[PDB]
């Protein structure tokens, strides 16, 4: 139905919200009988039509000239650290980042989970070879956006089943979470110099 | 997997087995901490076996005692393996009845010394009794049979009160060294030179084998009390020790390996000999055999799980399934020392 601001600019009158919830409210009494031809006209003038949309957006793969092989090139943006992840939908499990292996340069443990996580849960762990570049923040924030951009490079070579669950598992959407600017006047952002009753 | 002794080609990646007694006899010297837990835990003393590892010890067969003494060396990255594939080695041709000289890490020595000594007979060199001490209590244990049999053909002075002359065994040197502890370094050195002269002769089968050789032409630690850092030259015991890896003589083997987690101002991730060694190193140490070391393979891989399935150290529910192995895989990077770590806690 119309807002109430619809309706505001279809009368060229102010309203009240009773107003409007009457007349609307008189619609649902229209709608609820035998509709006539003028009778859905009539109804049609107080109608409007809204778009939804949800699909993770499908990259067509790539096929290189090279090996005249198949790959899809990721891009992860997380918190100061921006990744891209190239794939290779043929694998020794080679897994290289910034030109060295992956062991070398997650020396926590923590983190080479966090890159485990996509290709664990599409149980590609062996097949696909990866080809990483990374660049600001620290670890942890790296690690995360390595994540981010394969789950989002392995969307190519998955069904189209397995997407709607790697965003129910939370892997493709961004994280949201930054720093919080300190305000000044103030220490920590939200941590308060140490007020004084007396 | 199925073993008998060391020495066996198709026996890649299979778990050979030593006792308590040929361990407390083969390495009086310290084995690697994780792996001395691995044995005091299992109750049973287990290894497998590698290509380099293969690889050298063929080397090691085809010796010719005529020739002047052959460098090896190990090189790979952090926790790859190449400390446990120079004792194969140690053990194989200690069973093989030979001289083994055995330095676990040398960074011991350039690195944390309580007492640095003064001693300017070596014309300002400083002992490390602490560090003698303690290489020569293993050392006695290590070849009992050969330190009877030595006879130095030597005058040699310990004190204005006490000396000995030639025509004595080694042993009596040796432990003459540990009783008085003061001059215990000195009489390394001397057991050293000794050797290396006596080596001419075919009673003496010499393997000299140093872990961490990078800590020969090293930076030091140390220091003086002015703060000045001192020299790995004006250390007697690295001094006397270089001259064990000069290729001047016969009889001898030396199977030698590049650290980087015991090294000194050094980047943790360089596993190359010319970085560790240095120009310096690199150069004084002439040609050798570059052995890489590294990851283990599939096969190995799937080696070490049945290896550890078989004991029952996986303790979690779900590490026998295949899902189990693609993770401890791609955790490790199929990395030795890595999952070495991703065990225990599993
Ligand atoms: N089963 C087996 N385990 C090994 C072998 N070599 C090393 N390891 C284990 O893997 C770990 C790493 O070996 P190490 O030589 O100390 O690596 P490093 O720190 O680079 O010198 C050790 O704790 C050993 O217990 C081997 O040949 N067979
Ligand atoms: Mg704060
Ligand atoms: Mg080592």
């Amino acid at each position: 139905w119309l807002i109430k601001e619809e309706l505001e600019e279809m009368l060229v009158e102010k309203l009240s919200d009773q107003d409007y919830a009457q007349f609307i409210r008189l619609l649902e009494r229209l709608s609820a009988l035998p509709c006539g031809a003028t009778e859905e006209d009539f109804v049609n003038r107080f109608r409007r039509s809204i778009p939804x949309x949800x699909x993770x957006x499908x990259x067509x793969x790539x096929x290189x000239x090279x090996x005249g092989m198949a790959f899809s090139r990721g891009e992860g943006k997380r918190k100061t650290a921006k990744a891209e992840v190239v794939v290779y939908g043929q694998g020794s499990g080679r897994i290289d980042v910034n030109g060295v292996d992956y062991l070398l340069y997650f020396p926590v443990t923590q983190d080479r989970e966090q890159l485990m996580f996509p290709l664990h849960f599409l149980d590609r762990l062996g097949k696909h070879d990866m080809t990483c570049a990374v660049s600001g923040g620290g670890r942890s924030a790296q690690a995360g956006a390595v994540r981010l951009a394969m789950a989002r490079a392995l969307c190519s070579f998955v069904t189209e089943d397995e997407v709607e669950w790697m965003r129910q598992a939370g892997l493709l959407t961004a994280d949201p979470r930054v720093r919080e600017r300190k305000k000044p006047g103030q220490e920590g952002a939200r941590r308060k110099f140490t007020w004084k009753k007396r | 997997x199925x073993x008998x002794x060391x020495x066996x080609x198709x026996x890649x990646x299979x778990x050979x087995x030593x006792s308590l007694q040929e361990l407390k006899t083969v390495f009086p010297h310290g084995l690697p901490p994780r792996f001395a837990m691995q044995v005091k835990t299992f109750n049973e003393a287990c290894l497998m076996v590698r290509k380099p590892a293969l690889e050298l010890l063929h080397y090691l067969k085809n010796t010719n005692f005529a020739h002047p003494a052959v460098r090896y060396v190990l090189y790979g990255e952090k926790g790859t393996g190449k400390t446990l594939s120079l004792c194969h080695i140690l053990h194989f041709c200690a069973k093989q009845n030979w001289l083994i000289l055995h330095i676990p890490d040398a960074h011991i020595w350039v690195k944390n010394c309580r007492d640095l000594l003064q001693s300017n007979y070596n014309k300002q060199r400083f002992d490390q009794p602490l560090e003698a001490s303690t290489w020569l209590k293993n050392f006695k244990t290590a070849n009992e049979h050969f330190l009877s049999q030595i006879k130095v053909q030597e005058k040699y002075v310990w004190n204005k009160r006490e000396s000995t002359e030639k025509g004595r065994p080694l042993g009596e040197v040796v432990e003459q060294g540990i009783m008085r502890v003061r001059n215990a370094t000195d009489a390394v050195g001397i057991v050293l030179k000794e050797l290396k002269r006596q080596s001419s002769l075919g009673i003496f089968h010499l393997l000299v084998a140093v872990d961490g050789v990078n800590a020969l032409w090293g930076r030091t630690t140390l220091k003086r009390e002015d703060k000045s850092p001192i020299a790995p030259e004006e250390l007697a015991l690295i001094h006397n020790l270089r001259k064990m890896v000069k290729n001047d003589w016969q009889g001898g083997a030396i199977v030698l390996t590049v650290s980087q987690t015991g090294s000194l101002f050094k980047p943790r991730n360089a596993y190359l000999p010319q970085e560790l060694l240095g120009k310096e190193g690199f150069d004084a140490l002439d040609p050798f055999i570059p052995i890489l070391v590294s990851n283990y393979n599939p096969k190995e891989f799937e080696s070490c799980i049945q290896y550890y399935l078989e004991n029952n150290w996986l303790q979690h529910e779900k590490a026998h399934t295949e899902e189990g192995k693609k993770e401890l895989l791609f955790l490790s990077n199929r990395n030795p020392g890595q999952l070495e770590r991703l065990c225990a806690y599993l």
